[PDB]
């Protein structure tokens, strides 16, 4: 099979700069390289064939050049709306084949997470359990640490961490971090903290509570 | 437009051709040769009512759209007037559609006749490309 | 205008068929090429067969006596089976012409023998964690649910703005997902807030309000 190795993994773009990925093909594939466009619950979009032949309204600032093994795929004056995955695909020799994926995100300053912590609600006690949640919300870079404390002790067992993509508006990024526990194990300890280590700090931001009074 | 032989070669080979689902270049050179004469506006009428168009004689009661032939399908999803361009493009692109049917090359009749189990290569012979 | 429709079950468990439809608008099965392409979950995309005019089809050498690509005009619909599945078969599965400007929206098939799960869904106030600052940001807990998806929508969708719902992770084959919102401290709680969740798989809706 005809390997497609796309370059580089990921492009992380100032605004209303160009920009140029690529595709290279393990074997000779002539002009038969299509690309395409796919947002995070959206279809790919089809927006260059045959390595340089336009699409029907796909703007402009989108173009293909290359031949053989080695393609590129250049959009001028990125702008914000063009965040998502970009994909090559070869159509020269059954099966076809697709490169795995540059990801474009868009760049912007630094922000710390807005960092807020939530006890186990009544609810979820009387049922016998109780998650602990900490969300930190709307930072740059994605790159950040979280680590959970129980009476000021380090906890690791019980935690689930889930992050979002990259926000269309702000271009930032979130996480939720949720500490899970029964019920007794929860009740059995006072304070919880939730601690985010993030590039904009070299001090932890920390969001604790106690239990009780 | 006519092509000389040489001319054609390049032209395909730059529109993807050579080995394009395992079919070397003089396939091509050969299935045009036979087919129009390396003549781009070449057109023939058929008893039924549909047209052969271009450089290749795609048929316009599968391949394409002109209007004015009976059961068309427009597999290649354009006007017949796109096949009879200086401009390859479009003849390319429809053939490399037609060729990824199970069929392959059959779908052409001259190549069939004329280039099918012989040394196709003779047509790209002495061509720098 | 052509239109690509897929369906067809989103849970299939190991050893079965999993099976999805393609229905086609604004051009006939029979004028053109049809094809089947999935996305496994690190961005991974595999092209795994097409069918053309004269019903020949291609298929992926990786699926070679598990697939089967076939068409019924009448219904203008064209069909994907894929036989002897396993939890490697999970993906998000697509129909799309040969061509590529035509796509279906995509459909998340998931290979389990787990046992479809409603959510448990709870509320997210700030409790002892008191917010004394100008927002507030509350939150919705949904958990121990399967298969995928869940909604939420915050006051029935009123409240969109400052949302963030995070992504399901799965852990001993239930998921959770959390939702969080932020509004002006003020109107909390003098406003109500309330998460609206559906999980349509266990035909669950619930209303919890913070």
């Amino acid at each position: 099979d005809i390997v497609l190795t796309q370059s580089p993994a990921t492009l992380s773009v100032t605004p209303g700069n160009s920009v140029s990925l690529s595709c290279r093909a393990s074997q000779s594939i002539g002009n038969n390289l299509h690309w395409y466009q796919q947002k995070s619950h959206e279809s790919p979009r089809l927006l260059i064939k045959y390595a340089s032949q336009s699409i029907s309204g796909i703007p402009s600032r989108f173009s293909g050049s290359g031949s053989g093994t080695d393609f590129t795929l250049s959009i001028n004056s990125v702008e914000t709306e063009d965040f998502g995955m970009y994909f090559c695909q070869q159509s020269n020799s059954w099966p076809y084949t697709f490169g795995g994926g540059t990801k474009l995100e868009i760049k912007r300053a630094d922000a710390a997470p807005t960092v807020s912590i939530f006890p186990p609600s009544s609810e979820q006690l009387t049922s016998g359990g109780a998650s602990v949640v900490c969300f930190l919300n709307n930072f740059y870079p994605k790159d950040i640490n979280v680590k959970w404390k129980i009476d000021g002790s380090e906890r690791q067992n019980g935690v689930l961490n889930s992050w979002t993509d990259q926000d269309s508006k702000d271009s930032t990024y979130s996480m939720s971090s949720t500490l899970t526990l029964t019920k007794d194990e929860y009740e059995r300890h006072n304070s919880y903290t939730c601690e985010a280590t993030h590039k904009t700090s070299t001090s932890p931001i920390v969001k604790s509570f106690n239990r009780n009074e | 437009k006519v092509f000389g032989r040489c001319e054609l070669a390049a032209a395909m080979k730059r529109h993807g051709l050579d080995n394009y689902r395992g079919y070397s270049l003089g396939n091509w050179v050969c299935a045009a040769k036979f087919e129009s004469n390396f003549n781009t506006q070449a057109t023939n009428r058929n008893t039924d009512g549909s047209t052969d168009y271009g450089i290749l004689q795609i048929n316009s009661r599968w391949w394409c759209n002109d209007g004015r032939t009976p059961g068309s399908r427009n597999l290649c999803n354009i006007p017949c007037s796109a096949l009879l361009s200086s401009d390859i493009t479009a003849s390319v692109n429809c053939a490399k559609k037609i060729v990824s049917d199970g069929n392959g090359m059959n779908a052409w009749v001259a190549w069939r006749n004329r280039c099918k189990g012989t040394d196709v290569q003779a047509w790209i012979r002495g061509c720098r490309l | 205008d052509v239109q690509l429709q897929e369906s067809g079950p989103s849970l299939v468990k190991p050893s079965q068929t999993l099976s999805l439809t393609c229905s086609v608008t604004g051009d006939s099965i029979t004028s053109d090429y049809w094809s089947w392409i999935r996305k496994f979950p690190g961005n991974r995309l595999e092209y795994m067969g097409y069918v053309s005019y004269s019903g020949s089809t291609y298929y992926n050498p990786s699926l070679k006596s598990r697939i089967s690509i076939t068409r019924d005009t009448s219904k203008n619909q064209y069909y994907l089976d894929l036989n002897s599945v396993t939890t490697e078969d999970t993906a998000t599965y697509y129909c799309a012409n040969w061509d590529g400007d035509y796509w279906g929206q995509g459909t998340l098939v998931t290979v389990s023998a787990a046992k479809t799960t409603p959510p448990s869904v709870y509320p997210l106030a700030p409790g002892s964690a008191a917010q004394t600052n100008s927002m507030v940001t509350l939150g919705c807990l949904v958990k121990g649910y399967f298969p995928e998806p869940v909604t939420v929508t915050w006051n029935s969708g009123s409240l969109s703005s400052g949302v963030h719902t995070f992504p399901a992770v799965l852990q001993s084959d239930l998921y959770t997902l959390s939702s969080s919102v932020t509004v002006p401290s003020s109107t909390w709680p003098s406003e109500t807030v309330t998460c609206n969740v559906a999980h349509p798989a266990s035909s669950t809706k619930v209303d919890k309000k913070i």
